[PDB]
């Protein structure tokens, strides 16, 4: 029996449902008229969000409606789901991850660096639409835990007191402020002390 | 004497909008993640009425298109009317804030922070009299009227965070335009 | 002529003003008709106190002094103008390490924001400023502003003692409040 996995908007502007394999059909209704509970729609794009999925633009997404989704095999109805469009926000990751060295203590053994990063470019910051928050972690290479950084509201930050000697590995991760998200990490970021 | 520049006119009013919205996200999910399962959440969306909030008797947009496409008097004539529908039902959240773990959950200081954000917009309105002929049923309109406990609570509160969302993200969009710097 | 000390916001909620040396203080939420002093006990001896009934951040006022019915002190300015954030508290310290030579260390330096601030949530941002230097030295090294809650001092010499204070200040707004008690580094010789 085929179930949802999860849905997600990755930018507030389109969204998208997959589910597991194991005909079947996506049908949904949005609450743009109180006669929705029964004016079923089926699934506007089965391929564009990949394999076992179903893919809203912009013209099929609006925010702050309910949307109700149902998954059929065989035209008999084996899973339903309801949510808003703001409710499932969860962004991409940030791109142009780097570092700068800011300090070297005089003792050789420690160093500040600076790490910065650009938001995930289909996030409309820009205008207004999304305001994200980011969370960094790092730790050294032979680290089992990561030490992460309060949010940051901003796309540079510095990490202190970093070992000369050690490597490092840092990764980090978007939010939209209030929101369920959290998506995923960046691509881990290697720093090698000067 | 000294104008507040309008730059720190809306940091104030964001920070007004996005606390609001914060307090209304965690005493939602709190509540919900104790006393509301998937079940009766889903019923709740589809239930006739249930899903409908007061404030919905005002016209707001509901993506980025027809969002971007209001001017600036409307998006904060929009957000006047949001926050004002508000200072009257937020009494009724009197027993969730006062058994909820947040801090600053309060029917008193919500209702404060409340006033101290109407008053925001309102000298806000003042100084961004842009072009908008002050013409339409957004300005010939006034605030919502508000009418099982759990579920009446649990109305009110995923009301409350959605309203205070469409707030904070229409104040964003405002000073993006007006405040040219404070977002890219 | 009894004048005007400063007015200042501590969490930018309220605020206050202060005069030297019958003097009266009249203000207007000049957006005449002044309106005097709503409290001039609460704050002590020449102040008078504006709580949070009486302050708005949206508006500009104009306060006046008034000796003996004459003004003999006038200034505008809206609270954003006289915020000035309490200095932080309970500053501490943590060893690091000692360089192999023995001359140096790396410590780190630790606070907490004033309790005006915890309550302020979200209202008050603020972004501090550390600086120290050689017990016996005329100037202070200063570190740039930082919104956090620790940073490190490096190249420190084991063969001295140190005194580290900080001040806070509002995210671009109002002024450095007033610098922390002293914490007094001394770094002990090691074997």
């Amino acid at each position: 029996e085929p179930k949802f996995t999860k849905c997600r908007s990755p930018e507030r502007e389109t969204f998208s449902c997959h589910w597991t394999d194991e005909p079947i059909q996506l049908f949904y209704t949005r609450r743009n008229t109180q006669e929705w509970t029964q004016e079923w729609k089926e699934c506007p794009d089965y391929v564009s969000a990949g394999e076992n999925s179903c893919y809203f633009n912009s013209s099929f997404t609006s925010i702050w409606i309910p949307y109700c989704i149902k998954l059929t095999s065989n035209g008999g109805t084996v899973d339903e789901k309801c949510f808003s469009v703001d409710e499932i926000v969860q962004p991409d990751p940030p791109i142009a991850l780097n570092w700068t060295l800011l300090n070297v203590s005089l003792t050789g053994i420690h160093a500040d660096i600076q790490v910065r990063w650009e938001a995930p470019r289909n996030a409309d910051i820009q205008k207004g639409w999304m305001v994200l928050e980011y969370e960094l972690q790092y730790k050294e290479v032979n680290e089992t835990k990561w030490k992460m950084m309060d949010p940051i509201l901003t796309t540079s930050v510095p990490v202190y007191s970093l070992k000369v000697d050690k490597e490092y590995e840092v990764r980090v991760r978007s939010k939209q402020r209030n929101s369920g998200n959290y998506g995923e990490f960046s691509e881990v970021l290697y720093v090698t002390l000067p | 004497f000294p104008t507040i520049p309008l730059s720190r006119l809306f940091d104030n009013a964001m920070l007004r909008a996005h606390r609001l919205h914060q307090l209304a996200f965690d005493t939602y999910q709190e509540f919900e993640e104790a006393y509301i399962p998937k079940e009766q959440k889903y019923s709740f969306l589809q239930n006739p009425q249930t899903s409908l909030c007061f404030s919905e008797s005002i016209p707001t947009p509901s993506n980025r298109e027809e969002t971007q496409q209001k001017s600036n008097l409307e998006l904060l004539r929009i957000s006047l009317l949001l926050i004002q529908s508000w200072l009257e039902p937020v009494q009724f959240l009197r027993s969730v804030f006062a058994n909820s773990l947040v801090y600053g959950a309060s029917d008193s200081n919500v209702y404060d922070l409340l006033k101290d954000l109407e008053e925001g917009i309102q000298t806000l309105m003042g100084r961004l009299e842009d072009g908008s002929p002050r013409t339409g049923q957004i300005f010939k309109q006034t605030y919502s009227k508000f009418d099982d406990a759990l579920l009446k609570n649990y109305g009110l509160l995923y009301c409350f965070r959605k309203d205070m969302d469409k707030v904070e993200t229409f104040l964003r969009i405002v000073q993006c335009r007006s405040v040219e710097g404070s977002c890219g």
